[PDB]
């Protein structure tokens, strides 16, 4: 175990306070579907027709 | 028929009005679309490739929406009635050269405004009567107009014979005296002529004309000696012409533009109307605003044609369905 630490490298902090690190990330995104309905606002069930 | 848009002018065809969209089975079908609660409007139209849609009709922003009931469209033929002054003289004086002028407007092949004559010589001798002078006025009339050519005469010609008084006896460039053998013709009458017409190249046209009358000389006095009255109209030129243009034009405003330009490489157009019918038409003035800082209007139009069989028949379901839907308040024809 101490082989098996003695691996990772190990970093100086000057006090014992919560430190916090900014995470970048994504941006292509698809937005999903709560709903359709027709032209009178009913809404389409899955055994509706076209 | 090149005409003036407000931006857009789109023409439908209502061969036949439909109840549901499934029904739209030949070219020309139609059905008015509009939802429950009444927020737009719009048009399901079988073409001959599949249904097509009209633009959606927002029903708050419709300027105006009438009708017409294609009597309206019609131009009725102008006719005159020549005829001597029995002030100057009831009979024609002898050694006197009548000379009758129509004014046009136009020439037969332009539409510009210019003054354009055609003219009618008769020179009068001792024993000639009016039923004889009206006769040689009109075969000149005929021979001088009638020189077409080509066609077709620039207006018509006949006689009314005082036993008649209603029918007109027509005069050509092949008549001749011995075929006019009655003596108690009174009159002459001048009627307009449907000129040529073509789908998109020659639009429906008229020449309007003026019979005037030049001088001779009575009693040392030179004076007119015609009478040019219009009598009421009986021929009627219908629409059926002119809405075929119509629809010419506005199937370049969802279809292709170019029509015959690159004649081998081409794409042609099915048209619907049977020019042959007459077309009772109506019309939706619409507009567009926008969003914010967009508060321009794209003011826009959508007319519909319908055949009519005397009663607006057609139209009248056509809008009685219309109104139904929409639940606008258009009249009736």
């Amino acid at each position: 175990l101490d082989t098996f630490l003695n691996s990772f490298p190990t970093r100086e902090f000057e006090d014992d306070n919560e430190y916090y690190w900014d995470v970048i990330g994504s941006s292509r995104r698809n937005i999903p579907l709560v709903e359709a309905r027709d032209e009178n606002g009913v809404v389409v069930a899955a055994n509706a027709a076209n | 028929m090149v005409i003036s848009i407000n931006q857009v002018r789109q023409l439908y065809v209502a061969k036949a009005l439909k109840a549901n969209t499934a029904a739209l089975t030949t070219a020309g079908d139609i059905v008015p679309k509009a939802d429950t609660a009444k927020t737009t409007l719009y048009f399901q139209s079988m073409s001959p490739a599949g249904i097509v849609a009209s633009d959606k009709i927002n029903l708050k922003h419709v300027l105006y929406a009438k009708a017409t009931p294609s009597e309206a469209l019609a131009h009725k033929l102008v006719r005159y009635s020549v005829t001597l002054d029995a002030d100057v003289s009831a009979t024609p004086v002898a050694g006197q050269n009548y000379i009758l002028r129509l004014a046009f407007r136009q020439y037969i092949g332009l539409s510009e405004e210019d003054q354009y004559f055609k003219y009618g010589e008769v020179i009068a001798r001792s024993g000639m009567t009016a039923s004889d002078f009206y006769k040689k006025m009109a075969i000149s009339l005929a021979k001088n107009l009638e020189n077409k050519t080509e066609s077709t005469p620039l207006v018509n010609i006949y006689l009314i014979s005082a036993a008649a008084a209603s029918t007109d006896v027509p005069v050509t460039s092949a008549t001749k005296e011995s075929d006019l053998t009655a003596t108690d013709y009174n009159q002459i009458i001048i009627e307009e002529t449907e000129q040529p017409w073509v789908l998109g190249m020659m639009p429906q046209a008229f020449i309007p004309f003026t019979p005037q009358f030049l001088t001779i000389t009575v009693d040392g006095e030179d004076r007119l000696w015609g009478v040019a009255t219009v009598v009421t109209p009986t021929k009627t030129v219908p629409d059926g012409h002119l809405i075929a243009d119509l629809e010419y034009f506005c199937m370049g405003a969802r279809g292709d533009i170019y029509r015959g330009m690159g004649y081998p490489n081409i794409i042609k157009t099915t048209y619907l109307v049977d020019p042959g019918a007459v077309y009772d038409v109506l019309d939706i003035h619409y507009f567009y605003t926008g969003s914010n800082e967009s508060v321009q209007k794209s003011e826009k139009t959508i007319t519909l044609v319908a055949v009519d069989d005397g009663s607006h028949t057609a139209m009248n379901a056509l809008i009685g369905a219309i109104n139904t839907a929409s639940g606008l308040t258009i009249a009736t024809l």
